[PDB]
This record gives structure tokens, C-alpha cells and sequence, in this order.
């Protein structure tokens, strides 16, 4: 594997900004796209955000453009999830994804289908308390 | 036929002969048997000095305690032998020299006890040092305990104390005190003492270096590491013991270079 | 002086009145004094891992009981 | 001189080549080898010899004496698994770092037949069975004795005879197998359940452990030379 | 008679079996491992195997150079305050890792280097002044011989210290050096040290390093750019790549597991964790 | 930070080979490759650069792949590497048939995971006809050069 | 041409090269060799020829003929050594300037057995007992007879036969020594005492002098030729 | 007009079917009419050190007296 | 032994020749003739003290 | 050896500056970080100062930094010591120490274990008159 | 006959002795 490690779990209010972090310290065929999943109890799992190991190929889940964004450090090897103005109805179980051979976010673009090693989970809520 | 049996062996150097009910056998290192230095390979020219029976013969150990909570046990060859009778004499005053050692580590328990342990033979068993400041720092002092040996620990503990270091070895158990899994400890020759079926280990090992001949004094060839790999738990007691016992002979001992006696700071 | 060996060929040309077949060597020439000068031949052997796998002292028999 | 013409390659250094080159010490009194037991001829043989398997791998076990050790106990029968291990033996954790493994680190395709041995190590008193089982890979991960049942595997008594070799035997698609994780090159599961239970009497631990190791076979083989990724220098 | 090439053995029909031959029961604590194969246990087929253990031989395994060291030098202006700069190195194979841990897999080895050298150069202050090629002398200085004290002393007109003469531009430089210890193999591991602290002597008399040793002792490799003081500075590095070739090796030992730290064995707080997180019943 | 490119071998970048290879659905071959490097300065100044050497590492899947262009792996103590010095014959080297299978495929029916009923559609999920039998690993390469005044 | 390749090391020159070149002068006709008496194989034949040895190297003896004097009294018995000598010929000061030393300056590593030979040059009359001790390294340095006594050791009587050899053995861990002073490599100790003490007649000089010679044996090799440190030029 | 020599073999390669064992030759081509452009065969030999060691008119035993 | 079989141990008889220091500690008896005796099902342990002696015939 | 020889005996006040140098003229495998020893005949030996042979590693003893400062000339090849605002407690006999292959003074830093060639030692008073 | 690289004698085996072949002794005033 690549040692996926992610934490993060502060329910903060709807419009309030947060930090997700998944560690790929590890250099296997490194996570390209990575890969962002959320899990609605009401609904299911899905993808969100993603951005090529190298290249600048970060897609966004049509939901959470321009509020949500991704990127990592090329060294200190940890995957960044800026989500800022938060609605609730993000409010689910997100998960980091290691796509390996780069062509698996480059074929498809997005994740999902090209994902072998499977994160965490940490829990989000977003409410109005 | 005769109803001979691999448990029951009987081991004989000298004027010293051990006796076993409970065994798994025996290995040679590397298949190996221990042998004198040939013309082919010889360096030294003096004629050497082979004692023989003085030195060959099985040499025991101080006795050890085996609770729940120990982390293991090492020592090194010749080293652990130093005050041996006429070998250790025989090595402080000659130069250099060559043996091979038959290693038996004893320890019964009852059909009622449980526990695996690992008996390792490294050759060049370097340990790790304390130090987070200095590396290769271990004085000759620590490095060489001798017949009582030494332990491993579970935890490192780098020794702070710049003033006036420890200057010892902090071999974790788990890297084998040398930065390497545990695990693959069994590429070296072993037995394991697993109580249900066996009482004792016995190795035979050759002499081993990068030269023929070396100063034991200076250098150690084998180590002895004995760890257990399962605990030791008796019925359903808090705190069980048990002995462990180490007899050790030198085999085919050589020695050239004789000269005066070598006194060396142990303390 | 040259030292002709053979190539255990892998792959295979549509070809055996040139390559693939017929057994295809390669030539070697030394052309320093000192062996240290020499390229590695890779023409290595092998041997039976029981000095490190069954350093025991009596004959293990897979079959039969290895305690008896 | 001799008309010679310069081919693509030239001047280039690839680190892989094998050529001669002009000495830097000549006529040096090379000191000649002595017979020093050990020697080995390839890789492979350190692989086909049994290491232990760090299984359990939790937070407070890993990185411990204690990795080493799955704890068993005379607890009634039960058809859950004691140990479930996939069959990528140079990426998954547990089989990644036994010397087998490290191994197959250094190289990038792996082929052959692998040997799971198990010991007991509880006292003499101590009684049970036990199905340790391989499954080739498609089809659920077993979970229950009832399924992998079904597949390969050996039923192994306690007693006298301390050990038990269970042999995965080489059942792929592809010629050779990746170092890597991968779906494709997928090679099964390994897991451990109890036949019966374990049964001791009084005045006997009730809990014990269980040592693992694994093998290559004498038909095991690797290739593709590769850098492994379990060392790197940090600046 | 086995060659590293040639093909391991096939496996053989097999089939049901019910005796009192026991393949699967042995005991690992005499320390044998069981030598079986997947007919001892499963009935399986015919089958002519292909496969050899060619890449896997000792040769084979290390038949790669690999960077050890990376020297630098430099060519200033003639008005500099700073002396200009020549290197010297200790030749070792424990300043990288990569390279060493192969080499650890094992207690002892015997091996002829090759060494080959690869330059770079740069200029280093935005100016638009220029540079002629330069040339760089690589002198092996053994231990006991004079290393130089100045880019322009005696010592570089080597008259026995192997030197080598590398113009920039060119095929990088390339040695054989055969099999030089002082012992009969080279040790990785020294269980030991030099010196024997004796009674009637000051403990500062009797210490030495432990695991220290000369039969690692082969001096150093001195490195300058031939080319006399230029306008404008000139950067450059020598990366050394060894690669043993002719290789033989003994006792083979568990690999490094923990991210070195020094020449010897030791290790620090804080890297003693290689294995990660990993629940017993899952797969 | 200094560019470094990292490329995953296949054929399937370009048209032109791949369609004649496409003329078949199995092949065996010895593949030789070569390597032509091209530079040039891109400021519009008038400083001056040294003659560059590149290193072309092959890093096979599982080798580390470089994050830096000055990190460990760039030491390649089994990684094949290329040490071309500019101005000179292009770079050529040769690799036998280095396939998973008994032949390269150019054509896959099929997919790498089998969807299991009780199993997470995500976790079932692969991309239809890719597998191994076409991961070869990444070229790797960077100028050995240390920065320079004029890029 | 002939399609060719260039390989590392292409262009290079290494000073250890050994490889054919184009003459400057063709056909130069070069004058015949006449038999000069006195030709030289190899270095360590002149090494095998016996050089005398500047002992004492103190402030007021040293680089004067007096340093190649070793002075002897008719005083009374005493254990107390003569001279004291490190097994280090290609390092220690005394040693280092002998032809031996010197060529062993010219290398790297050092093997084999040595020989010291002493000179009584002394009056007829003059008679007297000796003992002179090599004892190899690891113990303490020998500073008395008694210890000294114990090692390898020549007991010589001063006679008609106005010389002395003793032999010290080739005794070492490695197959090479070090020209270096080395503690790993270390030699031993070369040790001189009174055995009875000199004794001379009335009207006889009291004290007297001795010289000592060192040379190799016929087994005696060196290797790794490097630049010496006893020869320098200053800008 | 090729001149093959041997190699006093020091390391070997755990080779016997190509290095290691079977004499290892090299060869050696001259290419010059002048034996000034020839390189260094270092195929010499030794002699007695007598000439320094013994240069005595009369036989030295070394078990007898020098002087007699 | 005359203990149970459930009994285990390991025992060192020493045969010392005399002139030195009457053994009283494991250690200095182990420096002479012994046979270290496994209890086991081979119920006794013979240690043979061999003829070592100054004398033709002792007293 | 390489040649070791010290002077500099001067006994000074307390607060005084004072020059100690070592000869290193020979270039044997040349003293690393070289090495200071001084022996209080009240407590025994220890080590002080030391730079690098050629690298800038000077180590400097926990009672000594900032006041007593090594360097050398890389040509003229003798090291120097400036010991200024002298204590009365650095009264002892000071000693120059070869540390052969750098190495040694650069696996351990400091001194001491990697050490051959011992100086002649030079006395040196920090006193009240 | 003697090359350069060929090896020198071999050391062989020699025990006690006590007679009149003095080896010992000698004179280097001969120049020998
Ligand atoms: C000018 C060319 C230089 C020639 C001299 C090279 C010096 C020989 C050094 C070889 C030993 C290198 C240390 C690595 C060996 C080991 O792994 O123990
Ligand atoms: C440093 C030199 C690199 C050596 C390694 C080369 C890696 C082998 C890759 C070969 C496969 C290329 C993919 C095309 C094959 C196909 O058409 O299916």
C-alpha cells in the first residue's frame, strides 16, 4: 500500500472553512488524481474532488467547485482538502483515494473506477446547531 | 530397533559430557563442523598452540531467570568465555587464535507450562548503541560483559546524560538490537526452545571472520541471542520462573603469537 | 584469445537459418592483463540451500516424523 | 586507421552495462579466499527459508515482540477466522517485511509456490484442531470456516509433531505476479480457523499463542530488478 | 552442475494419498525448515516448468553501479577571498543506502569495483562572462600517501597515486580496482573494535570506535578542475557510481529495517516504526 | 521547482505505431528504444549554460518514483538509468520481452476486479480492458545539472 | 566504418594506463644494452639487504651519526630495556628511514617476516649476555626483562662471532599490514635487555656501542603503490 | 599476429563454464613497427638478491660460522 | 530420581581431582569431570569416575 | 606519525588571552577535527576543542564555547587555539590529538576514541597572583 | 624460471633443536 491516514472531524457550522489531510508518504505507483469520497448515510459513497500527482488535472464534483479545492505537497507527501463555505448537506464520511498508475486518472480523468487502496474515514458534519 | 531417538543426546568434550532427554535434534551451522586451520589457509607462521582438551570442554555459564517479563538474553563468543579456565588463559596471553563452540542452552519446564524461545547465533552480533548524539560509542567495558552477558529492552532509551555518557548497547528486541525485524532473525542458524517439545538448543558453530585467524581479544566472532518468541505462562499463576543455562565448549581451539599476559580494563 | 558463448534466447525471430534457432552465440575478448579488468560472464551456478534450510546434524526425511 | 562508424549508444553510461575498463591498481597481489562457511549462490535460497510472520498488526500490537504472536483460546467453537491474510506476499504488510517479502522488494514480477508453517506454542496439555485454508482469488474473501472450506487447505492436529506446512501451491493467470497491489495479478487469501477448539485441563493456561512462517519452494522465482521502497535517505 | 539459467525442476503428477507418511507435520524448532512441494499436500498435474533463478544470482543482484557520493568542486575568479575549492572523500559505500543494505544482506563479500564518473558543471553568478572546458584530475590517494593541503601543491603530480585525467564533455570516467582488503573478504559487520583498553594504561589510550576498523580503511579519492583561476566561477560534481562486479558473498543476514544512522548499527528515537497499521482478521 | 518529467511506457500515446501494432491482437518482441535530446534556452538574455548530462532512470512498477530532482532515488542502485551527455549519440538501449503474459496484448476483453454481489459497487469497480499486462513502470529523467543563472 | 561504440571511460587518461602509442622517432637506432654488474629485479631484494637503524632519536642525537649508536655500560645487572621498538617499519620514526621503511613508504599495505640483526662493536675483552624480544601485540609493552622474556626472544652471547639475528615471524590477524601506524594493524614490540651485563678487564673501555641492521625476509611483499610523504616540494 | 597471455585470476566469479575456473586468457595485438610504441607485458621475472646480500668471494653457510 | 514424571530438572555431578579448593559453588566443580544429567524417562544418570591418580595403588 | 609538537606556557591571569599551537606539518591521513586535551591534576583527561580537517565541524566542550575557539592554517600547517577571558579553572596541561581518517572525527565528532598521536603537552596557569 | 607473480616459498614445519649449526650468529663486518 501507500499508508493512507486521514483525520480531521470538526463539526463546524454551515459557512465555516476546514482542513482534510490524507498522508502518501509512501512512493508506490503514487496516488495520481488521489481521490476524495463522501458517504451520505441517505445516500451513498461518491467522489468529489482530485488532482494529478504531477500534472495539474484536479477534477471537481459539480457540487463543490470553486468551494472545495485540492492539493497536496510534492514532499511532505499529505493530501490537502480546502473546504470552505460549507452547506449541510455536506455533511458525510469523506475518504482519501490512491489511484496508482498516473493513466487510471488520466483515462478516466476522475477517480473511482482506477482506486486500489481505501482510507480512513472522518466524519463531517456541517449543521446549524 | 534399539529405540534411538533424536530427543535423546549425548554430547561429549573432554572430561564434560551433557546428557538430554528432550531435544529437536541438532544443527551445525551453516553445515559446517568446526575444524583446525589448514596449511592452505594459514597466515601466521609460528608453530600454533592447540590445547586440546584443556580448553575443549563444556564450560557453564551463570544462570539466568526466565519470568514475564524479561526481553531477553545475549552474549558473545569468545567473549563469554574469557574466564574460562584455560582457554580464557590461553587466550590473554597469546596473540591471536582460532575455535568453534557447541552451544548448549538448557531449560525444562512441565508438560503444564508454555513458551517459545528463540536461540540465535549472529555472527558479528554489533549491537546498537544508546546515543542519539554519537554513534559507534559504546565503550569496550559495556561491549564486553562477559560470561554474565547482557539484555535486550522493549523500549530505546537515548542516554541524555552529555556530561558523562553511558557509552552502552540499547538493543531493542523487536530489531533484534540491530535495526532488523525480529523476524528474519531465522536466517541465522537457530532452534527454538518451545517447552511443550523441547528442553534445550544445541548449535554447533564453526569459527567464522573474515580471516583465518583473528584477536579475540579484540574481536568477537558469534553471538549468542536468546529471546522468547512466545511468553512464559504456568497454569494460571501471576508471576512463574524458570531457569535458563548456558554450557559452552570451544572446539578445535588454536592460538600463535604467544607472548605476556594481556590485562585489560573490564570495569 | 576470444571467448565464445551461448545465448539462451528468449524471444524468437521468425528466423532459424540465421537467428532464433540454430543456437546463437556471442563472442568475448579479454583485452587487459588483469582479471579485474574483466566484465562480469553471468555464467553463474547454482546450489542446494540446505546449509542454511536443514543445517541440521541428522538427515531430515519430509515424509516421516521430524520428532522421533 | 580503421574506418569506423559511431552507432546510436555511443559515450552514453548506462548503469546497467557490463563491459571492461582499464585497471587503476595493476599487477596488484590480489590476496586469495579461504574457505568461510555460508556462502550463497542466489537470492532465491535465502527465500525459501522459513521467517516469522509479524500478523497482528493492530495499533498496539505493531511494531512489537507481540506482532509475532495470535493469541489463541479454549473459548467454545466458533466459525469466525482467527487470521485473514491476502496472498500479495511483497506489498501487504504483514508478509512485506518477513525476509521473503524484502526480497521480493528488489524485484518485480514473483512466480512459484509459497508454504505457510504454523507452531504451537502452548503447553503439552493443550489439545485441538485447526483449518488453515488458501482460497484462489474471484470469488468472497472468506469469513467463515463453511467457505473456505472449500478451497485449499489442511487440517492440522496438535500434538507431538510441534508444526504444521501448509503449501499455496502456484495457481495464477499471468506467468509471473506483481510486486505491487494489484487486482490483476491477484493472489488470493490465506486463513486460520478453528477445526474443533483448543482443550486443556485444570491448572492450564487457557490462552496461548501461535507462530507463523512463510517460504518459497524450491520452484519459486523472481525478476525484473527494482529499487525497494522500505529504505530511503531523507536530503 | 546447476547453472544460475538453467530451469528448476518441473512438478509432477500427483494424487490421492492416505498413510502414514507425514509431509505436513515437522517441527520447526530444530531449525529446518520443510522442504515440500505442492504435491506433498494437494494432488496436482504434470507440468514442465520454465522458469529459472537467472536474475536472482548473487551476480545478477548486483550487477549495478550505484551513486555512493557526490563531490563537489569549483573554479573561482583570482580575486576571491575564499580559497578555491577542492574535494576530498573517504572512499565508502555507507554515505548512501541503497547500495549499503544490498551489500548488508550479507556478513561478508569478496568483489572487484568498478567505479565510473559522472561530471557536472555550472556556472553559479549571473554575469555573462565565459568559461573554456575544463579537465578534472581524480587522484587516489591511499592511506599513508600525502593529501593535498591546496588545489596547487606537490601532491598533484602523481607519480604512483592512480589518477584520472576526465576532459568535460566526454564518456564519463571509468576504473577497475580488483579486490583490495586487507583481510580475505570484506566485512560489513565488525563485532569489535582496534585498540584493547589495558589495565595499566589511561582509559583514553586504550579507547577506539566500536565496529571501527581498517579493513575499511582504503584513504580517499582528491578531486580538483585542472583549469587555472577564471573571470567567472564555475560550479561542478563528480557523482561516483560503484558497482561490483565478480561478486561473491557469506553469511547472509536480515535487512535493514530501521533508516540508518551512521556508519554503524545504530538508530535513532522516532524511525524504530516500519510497520504500519493492520487488523488480524481482515484481508 | 526545477521540472523533472515522469512518463509511464506505453504506445499508446502516439497513433502511428500503435495502429500497425494494432494490426494484431497478440505480439512477442525485444524492444529498442532511443533517446534524441533536444535543448534551448528560453530567456531572452545573454547568459550562459554548461553542457547538460541527463539521466533517464527506468523505474519499474514498485520502485520509488522521485518527488524531487534532488532526492534519494535518483541513486539507482537497481533501477536501470541512462546517463546521456548532450551533443553526443543518442541515447540506445535494449529490453527483452518483459510481459506478464506469454505475449503482449494489444486488445483486452475484460477488466482487472470482479463486482461481488456483496461487495460495494465502488469496490467492485475497474476500468473495462485495462490490466496489468500493460503496466510497465515510469521513465523518469532530469538534467544532472545543478541550477543554473539562465533557465 | 565498421559500426562501433563508444563505452565509459572513452577519452580518459589514467595515469595507470598501459597501452600502445604512436613513436615519435621511426626507426631510431637504438644503442644495445651492455652487461652492467648490479642489476635489480624488484624492490624487495633491496629490501632483503640489511640497513642500519637510527635508534635514539633524541633532541641532541637525532640527524647526527651519533643516532645510529647504542650505547652500553658494565653496570650492574638491571631488567630495565636497552631500547624500545613499535613493529611498525613503514611508520615509526626509527624505522621509517631504513631502506625497508623507505620502500614500504612506496605502498600500501605490508607482509611478511622481518629480521634485526645486532653489532657488538666493543672491545675483544669485552663479554657480555643479551636478550633481545619481540613479543607480539594486544598486551602491555614489554618494560622488563620478565615480560619480555616471555615472547619471541634470541638470547645472544657476545663472542668471536661478532653479530646477532633475531627473527620476527610474520604473526598477524590480517593477510596485510598497514604502512600506516595502526592500532588494528598493529605490529608488536621489539625489546633489547641485559641478560648478564658487560664485562670488561681493567684497562678496557667501559662503554661501548652497538649497531642494529633490519631487513625483510625471503618471504616478504608489498602492495599498493602510492606517492611517499618523505619527499615533498615546496611550491 | 595476436599475443594471448594469461590471467592470474584473484577474485573469482562463481563462474567455471565462462570466468572463474577454466584459465582466463587475454589477448594483446601489436600495432606499431617500433617496440618503443609497444605497451608493457609485466610478464617479468625474478632473481636471487645474492648479488647485494652475499656479494662474499667465499660461500656462506648460514648454519656454520661467518667467520671460521 | 525418585520423583513424579510430571518432575523435570537438570542436575550437574562433579568428579574433581584433588589438590585444589574442595568445590562448594556450581562453578568451580564445572571445571572438572561432570556429566550434566537431563531427568527424563531414562530414570538414572552413571558418572564414571575415571582412574586419575599419583599412586600405582591407593590407600 | 605527523609530527606533533606543542609550545605555548604562559601563565597568564585571570582574563587574559593566550595562543596554544600544534605542529601538523606531514600529511599523514591528517588530523580531523584534530583534538585539545587538557589533564587537571586533580581530575584526569578530557577532551576540548576540535575542526574539522577540512570541513567547518568544530565541536567545542560545554565549558568552553565562545571563550576558546580552534582554527588552523591549511598551508602553514600548525593549529591554533585562542583561549581568551582564561578562568581560573582551565588550569591544567593542555595536549594536541591526531584524529587520523576523518572519519573518525566525524562518525563520534569529537575526539578522544579516534585518536594515534598524542602531543607533549604544554602547562598553562590561570592564576591570582 | 622465476616470475614476478609467482608465489614465494613456502614457511614449513620445524620443531626443537639443540646442536652446533649456529644460525643465529653471524658477522655483518663480512658484508653479508
Ligand atoms: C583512481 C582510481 C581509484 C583506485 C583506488 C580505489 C580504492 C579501493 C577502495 C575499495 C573499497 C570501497 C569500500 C566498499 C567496500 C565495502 O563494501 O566494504
Ligand atoms: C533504462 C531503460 C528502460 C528499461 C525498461 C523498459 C520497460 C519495459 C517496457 C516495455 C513495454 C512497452 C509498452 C509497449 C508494448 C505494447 O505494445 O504492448
Amino acid at each position: 500500500q501507500v499508508q493512507l491516514q486521514e483525520s480531521g472531524g470538526g463539526s463546524v457550522q454551515t459557512g465555516g472553512s476546514l482542513r482534510l489531510s490524507c498522508a502518501a508518504s509512501e512512493y508506490t505507483q503514487s496516488s495520481a488524481c488521489m481521490g476524495w469520497f463522501r458517504q451520505a448515510p441517505g445516500k451513498e459513497r461518491e467522489g468529489v474532488a482530485g488532482i494529478s500527482r504531477f500534472f495539474g488535472t484536479a477534477y471537481y464534483a459539480d457540487s463543490v467547485k470553486g468551494r472545495f479545492t485540492i492539493s497536496q505537497d510534492k514532499a511532505k507527501n499529505t493530501v490537502y482538502l480546502q473546504m470552505n463555505s460549507l452547506k449541510p448537506e455536506d455533511t458525510a464520511i469523506y475518504y482519501c483515494a490512491a489511484g496508482q498508475g498516473c493513466l487510471t486518472t488520466i483515462q478516466a480523468l476522475g477517480g473511482a473506477y482506477g482506486y486500489n487502496a481505501w482510507g480512513q474515514g472522518t466524519q463531517v458534519t456541517v449543521s446549524s446547531h | 530397533a534399539c529405540g534411538y531417538s533424536d530427543r535423546v543426546l549425548q554430547l561429549t568434550l573432554g572430561n564434560s559430557t551433557i546428557t538430554t532427554q528432550e531435544a529437536a535434534n541438532s544443527v551445525v551451522a551453516y553445515g559446517r563442523w568446526p575444524e583446525y586451520l589448514r596449511d592452505s589457509e594459514a597466515n601466521p607462521v609460528d608453530q600454533p598452540t592447540e590445547p586440546d582438551v584443556a580448553a575443549c570442554r563444556f564450560y557453564t555459564l551463570d544462570t539466568v531467570s526466565w519470568t514475564k517479563e524479561s526481553r531477553g538474553w545475549w552474549w558473545k563468543l569468545p567473549d563469554a568465555l574469557r574466564d574460562m579456565g584455560l582457554f580464557g588463559q590461553n587466550m590473554y596471553y597469546h596473540y591471536l587464535g582460532r575455535s568453534g563452540y557447541t552451544v548448549h542452552v538448557q531449560c525444562n519446564a512441565s508438560k503444564f507450562h508454555q513458551g517459545a524461545l528463540g536461540v540465535f547465533a549472529v555472527p558479528e552480533m554489533c549491537l546498537a548503541g544508546d546515543s542519539n548524539t554519537t554513534t559507534m560509542h559504546t565503550s569496550y567495558q559495556n561491549a564486553n560483559p562477559g560470561e554474565k552477558g547482557g539484555t535486550f529492552t522493549g523500549t530505546f532509551t537515548p542516554d541524555n546524560n552529555q556530561t558523562s555518557p553511558a557509552r552502552r548497547f540499547c538493543p531493542v528486541d523487536y530489531l533484534l538490537g540491530n535495526g532488523t525485524l525480529l523476524g528474519n532473525a531465522f536466517v541465522f542458524p537457530h532452534q527454538i526452545i518451545n517447552l511443550r517439545t523441547n528442553n534445550c538448543a544445541t548449535l554447533v558453530l564453526p569459527y567464522v571472520n573474515s580471516l583465518s585467524i583473528d584477536s579475540m581479544v579484540k574481536h568477537n566472532n558469534w553471538g549468542i541471542a536468546i529471546l522468547p518468541l512466545a511468553p512464559l505462562n504456568f497454569a494460571s499463576e501471576s508471576s512463574p520462573e524458570i531457569p535458563i543455562t548456558l554450557t559452552i565448549a570451544p572446539m578445535c581451539c588454536e592460538f600463535n603469537g604467544l607472548r605476556n599476559i594481556t590485562l585489560p580494563r573490564l570495569q | 584469445g576470444a571467448q565464445v558463448s551461448s545465448q539462451k534466447v528468449g524471444a524468437h525471430e521468425n528466423s532459424n537459418r540465421a537467428y532464433g534457432g540454430s543456437t546463437i552465440n556471442y563472442t568475448t575478448i579479454n583485452y587487459y592483463r588483469d582479471s579485474a579488468s574483466n566484465a562480469a560472464s553471468k555464467q553463474d551456478f547454482s546450489q542446494d540451500p540446505s546449509k542454511f534450510t536443514e543445517p541440521i546434524k541428522d538427515v531430515l526425511i519430509k515424509t516421516a516424523p521430524m520428532l522421533n | 586507421g580503421l574506418p569506423v562508424m559511431n552507432t546510436p549508444g555511443s559515450n552514453q553510461y548506462l548503469t546497467a552495462d557490463n563491459f571492461q575498463s582499464p585497471c587503476a591498481l595493476p599487477e596488484f597481489d590480489v590476496t586469495p579466499p579461504i574457505d568461510i562457511p555460508g556462502e550463497v549462490k542466489n537470492m532465491m535460497e535465502l527465500a525459501e527459508i522459513d521467517t516469522m510472520i509479524p500478523f497482528d498488526l493492530s495499533a498496539t500490537k505493531k511494531n512489537t515482540m507481540e506482532m509475532y504472536r495470535v493469541r489463541l483460546s479454549d473459548k467454545p467453537h466458533t466459525d469466525d477466522p482467527i487470521l485473514c491474510l491476502s496472498l500479495s506476499p511483497a506489498s501487504d504488510p504483514r508478509l512485506s517485511h518477513t525476509m521473503l517479502g524484502e526480497i521480493l522488494n528488489y524485484y518485480t514480477h514473483w512466480a512459484g509456490s509459497l508454504k505457510f508453517t504454523f507452531l504451537f506454542c502452548g503447553s503439552m496439555m493443550a489439545t485441538g484442531k485447526l483449518l488453515v485454508s488458501y482460497a484462489p482469488p474471484g470469488a468472497d474473501p472468506p469469513k467463515k470456516r463453511k467457505e473456505a472450506m472449500l478451497g485449499t487447505h489442511v487440517i492440522w492436529d496438535i500434538g507431538l509433531q510441534s508444526s504444521c506446512t501448509m503449501v499455496v501451491p502456484w495457481i495464477s493467470n499471468t506467468t509471473y505476479r506483481q510486486t505491487i497491489d494489484d487486482s490483476f495479478t491477484e493472489g488470493g487469501y490465506i486463513s486460520v480457523f478453528y477445526q474443533t477448539r483448543i482443550v486443556v485441563p485444570l491448572s492450564t493456561p487457557r490462552e496461548m499463542d501461535i507462530l507463523g512462517f512463510v517460504s518459497a519452494c524450491n520452484d519459486f522465482s523472481v525478476r525484473l530488478l527494482r529499487d525497494t521502497t522500505h529504505i530511503e535517505q531523507k536530503a | 552442475a546447476a547453472t544460475s539459467r538453467d530451469a528448476l525442476p518441473n512438478t509432477e503428477a500427483s494424487g490421492p494419498t492416505h498413510s502414514k507418511e507425514i509431509p505436513a507435520l515437522t517441527a520447526v524448532e530444530t531449525g529446518a525448515t520443510n522442504p515440500l512441494v505442492p504435491s506433498d499436500t494437494v494432488q496436482t498435474r504434470h507440468v514442465v516448468q520454465h522458469r529459472s533463478r537467472s536474475e536472482s544470482s548473487i551476480e545478477s543482484f548486483f550487477a549495478r553501479g550505484a551513486c555512493v557520493t557526490i563531490m563537489t568542486v569549483d573554479n573561482p575568479a583570482s580575486t576571491t577571498n575564499k580559497d578555491k575549492l577542492f574535494a576530498v572523500w573517504k572512499i565508502t559505500y555507507k554515505d548512501t543506502v541503497q547500495l549499503r543494505r544490498k551489500l548488508e544482506f550479507f556478513t561478508y563479500s569478496r568483489f572487484d569495483m568498478e567505479l565510473t564518473f559522472v561530471v557536472t558543471a555550472n556556472f553559479t553568478e549571473t554575469n555573462n562572462g565565459h568559461a573554456l572546458n575544463q579537465v578534472y584530475q581524480i587522484m587516489y590517494v591511499p592511506p599513508g600517501a600525502p593529501v593535498p593541503e591546496k588545489w596547487d601543491d606537490y601532491t598533484w603530480q602523481t607519480s604512483s597515486n592512480p589518477s584520472i585525467f576526465y576532459t568535460y564533455g566526454t564518456a564519463p570516467a571509468r576504473i577497475s580496482v580488483p579486490y583490495v582488503g586487507i583481510s580475505n573478504a570484506y566485512s560489513h559487520f565488525y563485532d569489535g573494535f582496534s585498540k584493547v583498553p589495558l589495565k595499566d594504561q589511561s582509559a583514553a589510550l586504550g579507547d577506539s570506535l566500536y565496529g571501527a576498523a581498517s579493513l575499511n580503511d582504503f584513504g580517499i579519492l582528491a578531486v580538483r578542475v585542472v583549469n587555472d583561476h577564471n573571470p567567472t566561477k564555475v560550479t561542478s560534481k563528480i557523482r561516483v557510481y560503484l558497482k561490483p562486479k565478480h561478486i561473491r558473498v557469506w553469511c547472509p543476514r536480515p535487512p535493514r529495517a530501521v533508516a540508518y544512522y551512521g556508519p554503524g548499527v545504530d538508530y535513532k528515537d522516532g524511525t524504530l516504526t516500519p510497520l504500519s497499521t493492520k487488523d488480524l482478521t481482515t484481508y
